[PDB]
């Protein structure tokens, strides 16, 4: 089992869309690896589309909560919440593969039927979620907040070099040679 | 069926029914009947309400047609006047709103759903708030109560029999025999 | 096909049928037919209920129309008159309620369902209590029975044939070969 | 549709069909036709039966309507007459019940499952037993074959063809070319 | 039954209705009605809109038929007039566009979907961009606003009411009473 | 109901509609209408196309019927008029083909599917190729272009507005007002 | 409704249609029309074919009715005449079978399925072979080609245009104009 | 698996919806943890979007029964019953990660078709359940019961600081 | 389990339809058996009703590539592609049970909706596939290719003795006595 | 695990529908049992309702091929192909439980739609299959083939002693204590 | 099982549709094999009918990143993205079976409901992806990019010899003498 060996060294691999179960698994893996050694470096590999915002916040807090450094590697794609997870790595060691792409846009939500007051409360919650996502993207990047407001209005697609110029990643790795 | 001829003769007698939930089709039907009967600007038009409600836009179209044809509209609650039904029942011309003795009425705030990105949710939330405000203001104007009174009385479902509605101001009198 | 012609030719002789569970559409049809036949204030109207009841609001629409048209309404129970069908059967004018000798009559309390949050469930529970009490009060008024007797008898179910219902007071006389 | 014209022209000859399983709608239509034809009090109505039966209440409503009118109803069985079909077949005026030579008649006890709580199940079981007893008594009265014999025969399905039905008492004669 | 008669009488006077989403069959029906009423060139035609939009091509066909005849078409908003409903509402003859006091008006860019190989996706993309540009140009022409302002307001899902539409230029007056 | 009457009154003026996708049913209807209208040797027939295309063989039947009769067929394109709709639009009497100004036109090659054994798939392949070649030849003959030009252009979807279609040769003139 | 009226008018003149796959209902309708039109034994009956085939027994009933009356049947193929559409196309009286210039004609052997025990499958296969032989024999008799030639050709699908069918003997002439 | 080793540490994880099965697993784990060592604390991580009320009561009673102090940490979210579980930890140990939320609202339920008496019994039961939830939230927090009654009338969303000012948690951790 | 025991004796079952997974397992087993011993025969037992053409191609190529001789045994039936696999055994080592049947017919296919050019390409590919199949049948049998072309037009069913006379197999085994 | 334990003393259950997987498992077990010891009997227990015909022929051929004697025991029902498999055991070693039943009838078939030539080919194949079944039943029993043809026209149901007199089995076993 | 034995002999086997999960499995296996021995070659066997483009890019980047040489073996078929994996092996170590086939065609995509602007960005992204695929094919073959652009307009089917002449593979396996 290759995944067994990858987790055995330091590697947590995130290749499925972000929902509650996957977030719980990632959190458990991070806590276990921190329990093994609170001074080594954990690696997180992102090849997933977006997902629920609550799971995104849970994983973000979990990475920001432990001592061990988190090295984010983008591969294939990292869209929506996965982009924030990629940008949430410790500075200087957030990297992406040459042909990877990063997609960012504002959260999409769908509430059930309900009275007007319930919809107003839900709308306030959604707006504060969007503002919080904006703040997270601004904190971990070199781009000012207003430019992020302009960018996340619609779908924004960035290449590896474009992401590096944006400040989401620090290095684009080509080959081991 | 026989219902078509029965309704045709009732229309010949200037009687209109709303015994079903309000939607686009029945709103168009009611508006068409009102416009057709508005040819004679002297005689009155009787409209019976028995419905649990419906879409806001259709009910507002019916209300506008009622207020526009400059003919007196006598509304009768006939078993249930809920949500938009009670709004249309109270929308009748003053002094010509009635309910049958064993009739149920209720009031509550509108309900809807939201879907889309953040900006669309924002805009639709603003518009829902605005239309709720307009519904409250129109109810306050027609019933004679206070806007805050209606707002506080419509946060949840509130029920009414004939006499409680009469004293509240939803209707003007209760028909018994004639 | 033939149903339309036979029903129209019977309505020409002032005969109305209720051979199906009562809901909004059939209630509207019955109310419309009653209003149309109310043109002559002298002659009477025949009703031929045989149905397993239905919704309360439609039943009260029909009942309120029955007590309002000033015309004598003769009700005849033919097959099964249960729940709201029994109510409409016993709602006829005194001395003009009949059942065929092989008819079945059933009395029982209303039924419904609840969904929502605690506040809405509370409000709807109070409304269900009020409507059950109104059902019992009206039944005790139309029949020669006390409110306590009715509320005790209609706990689960009770079946009657023609003569037992006659003795109880649900109907006035058993009509045969007339 | 050809069925509409042929049924109208046949009803103009006082002929009624019962060609599908008995339920509420066909019972209502047949009752309407019987009442409409009952305007003439000295002619007779021919009723053709080809049906596998249906609900008890609808069949009993048809039976009561047949017994109520002063007109004698001549019943003719073609195809098959099973369960309520033969009960309405034997309900005709004595001396005026006929079956075509290649017709089958089936008799069996009622069957209608029921469920709920224990008390409701008990009440409905008592009601089912009462209806079974009433069915047995009525068919014994109409065939003159005592009650115990009918109860013994109706435990399971029993079949008859023309002559066995004649000698048993279900019909009165076997019709051939008129 | 009654609806066909009412619509027939309304069309007989001068009136046309669009109280439903815009698609192929309703577009053909409205085009046929316009062509049929175009026999007399002196009189004008009144049209009512209560619609949440529909397909682009059907609306553009209706618009072209509206402009083709020399008759004057008076468009009246009758509830919700969104997307293509707004476009057809503002397409009436200048000085003859109206909305009832409680009417909702919405403007937004078209929406569609993409599927197929890369070249087909490309071609459909230029076609969608071209039709969006044409819609913006036509709206700017009819409303008297600048094309840039129309694009800015129609990118997102701006709402309106009667008076905001009047000052914007979508309609010419607010119609109340006769 | 109303749509059928409007279509009949329009047919009384020798106007034919070709909305909805083309299939066997609408092809039979159009052929029947053309044959019925062909009773007058010397008059004109107007055809409106608002279709996105459909069956090849049904369109061929319509085209052959159009060419068969002596009457001149004037085709007017409104809405989409794509695929077989475009072919039937271009197949009108020369000098009598028109399109409304805001009318799209689309041209592309036919599509189908393959299933069966190798021999049947092969045979169907030659039949499809022959059909495509015949379509190209007919388009080249009617539009006045060269077969190679038509084959090269109609490989993917190709779109025209009114004036590009006029220049290309698909239509003759663009109608603005009668 | 318009389709029914135009079909009635065409049948009034002489025209009959087969624009849909052959089955029991359509075979019954065409047999009815042919029997009704056979009242005049002089004037010829025109039959248009546009169908992909269908059931064998129904089509052979149509063919027998065609060959049974004394009137002359002129078959006209348009759009498509495949499988037994071709068979009924070739069944017309000699010298009176035509196809439109862009009509396609298909010939192939029958098809069916098998299910049951070994002996039932044996019997069904024997009668399938008998039916195939009868089809080949009738095709050879009507077209003029030898039985073995028809058997060789109708082993898979074979397609014909108008002129190949004319030379092959499937049709008598190609009709271009009137 | 990481869950087994986290359990070996002494951490129970509750990132799934609250039903009978999850409550049974949590109670069994709590009993085993108490049995192995009745002095060291038990950590419970909450990431659940609420659930059934009976399971909530069972887990709450089991948590209050055990001798070891139960430290509840909220990460991701804690809605409805999960809020009660988070506030039900031993005082001084309840904590939450920085940008998490706690959502509280009155219970929602539905019942099948039945006569009026059965509906009345069900309504009385649901009112009793809401009152019990009210008392549970009141005794384990700071705000008075009346404010909570007025507050859970609609959905109430609290951030970490809002929860801390409310009294549901005790201190917000950024890093351990 | 018996299957592992037969695998230890260099025996492979093919008892399901020929698809990607079945072909992959069969070729992996063949490669492992070759690597274990490169001069002992490998037995393949066929009880399949047919399958996809590409998987047939892969299995046939892998059979022709391996060094050891491959002995094919048709037990219950071998239809379409299975017949080609049975005939593709090492010459003189192809067998069938007495009450066995072999079914041969031309390939069947279906295509989704598409433009005429795509359908023409697909038809050319299908004709090429049929030509390849009949070439394979002619190479491994004692029958002229035109006879095979005429025969495989419709379903052709052959008994064990009929298959022996056709050249598809070599022996029919009755009993071990 | 009881099934492996019975397999240790050379006992095979055939208690499911006769299809490709079941046939393959049965012949694999038979070959393994033959390889383990070529001179000790193999017991086959039949409790199946029937199945396909190709699997039937494959199992029958594998049973006939192996050197050791095969003893077939009918336990519950043995219908269609199961009856042939029961009758295909070593003569004198075919047994049935006292209340068991054996059902024999001609093959049933169903084909999809197709042209007449394909249907004729399929019908010829089905008739050949029925003839093969008739020959297989005639070979392993003491009944003339004409009576077999007459009997298998419809469902022929036989009890234990009816099958014994019919020739399909050789013995009916009541109890162990009574030998 | 044979797959474990093949993996022990440094063989990664790919016979399933290219999606996120299969790509993740292949990437993990490649990383494990590279870690175990950074000098020996790694063999990748292709029998897949194609798949998504993101997984294609991820697998291609990983297989280019690792220091050991990667030998690609096509068999049965290699369609669309799989074909790129066949041409992305180290030069001189890309081979195919005699009867294998290769499909090359432009990407097919589908977008749901959306406004005109969102569809505009989506179409731009699809065109960029198609251009990237064209460049990837041009880099690893012996054909000018214009010819590839003209070829991949429709489905193009290449046999083993046609692929060899096209430059996608370096040699064709015949047999083991």
């Amino acid at each position: 089992d290759p995944y067994a060996k990858l987790f055995e060294e330091r590697v947590i691999f995130l290749g499925v869309q972000i929902d509650d179960a996957s977030a719980n698994d990632v959190m458990a893996q991070l806590l276990c690896l921190e329990s093994m050694d609170p001074d080594r470096d954990i690696s997180v590999y992102i090849n997933s589309p977006g997902g629920s915002f609550t799971a995104l916040t849970a994983i973000y807090d979990t990475m920001q909560y432990v001592k061990p450094d988190v090295q984010t590697v983008c591969m294939g794609q990292a869209a929506a919440a996965a982009a924030v997870l990629l940008a949430a790595g410790t500075p200087g060691k957030r990297m992406a593969l040459p042909n990877a792409r990063v997609l960012i846009h504002q959260p999409y939500s769908e509430t059930g039927r309900g009275q007007v007051s319930d919809l107003e409360i839900a709308a306030n919650e959604i707006l504060r979620m969007r503002s919080q996502l904006e703040d997270m993207l601004a904190k971990h990047s070199t781009t000012p907040v207003e430019k992020i407001r302009e960018d996340i209005e619609r779908d924004k697609i960035l290449t590896a070099e474009d992401a590096l110029s944006y400040g989401l990643i620090d290095q684009v790795i080509s080959t081991r040679k | 069926g026989l219902g078509d001829q029965v309704y045709n003769r009732l229309l010949n007698e200037r009687i209109i029914f709303l015994g079903q939930p309000v939607d686009d089709d029945i709103a168009n039907k009611i508006t068409a009947q009102l416009l057709l009967l508005a040819s004679d600007p002297e005689k009155d038009i009787y409209l019976y309400i028995n419905s649990p409600g419906g879409s806001i836009t259709a009910g507002m179209a019916i209300y506008d047609t009622m207020q526009y044809i400059k003919n007196d509209v006598v509304t009768i609650a006939m078993g249930l006047a809920a949500a938009m039904g009670q709004f249309l029942l109270s929308a009748g011309t003053p002094g010509k709103r009635f309910a049958l003795p064993n009739a149920e009425i209720l009031i509550h705030q509108p309900s809807a759903g939201l879907a889309g990105s953040a900006s669309d949710i924002k805009i639709h939330a603003e518009r829902l708030l605005h239309t709720k405000k307009r519904m409250a203001e129109l109810t306050s104007q027609h019933t004679g109560q206070t806007i805050e009174q209606i707002t506080r009385d419509s946060d949840r479902d509130r029920w009414f029999d004939a006499f409680e509605a009469k004293e509240y101001g939803l209707i003007d009198d209760v028909m018994t025999t004639a």
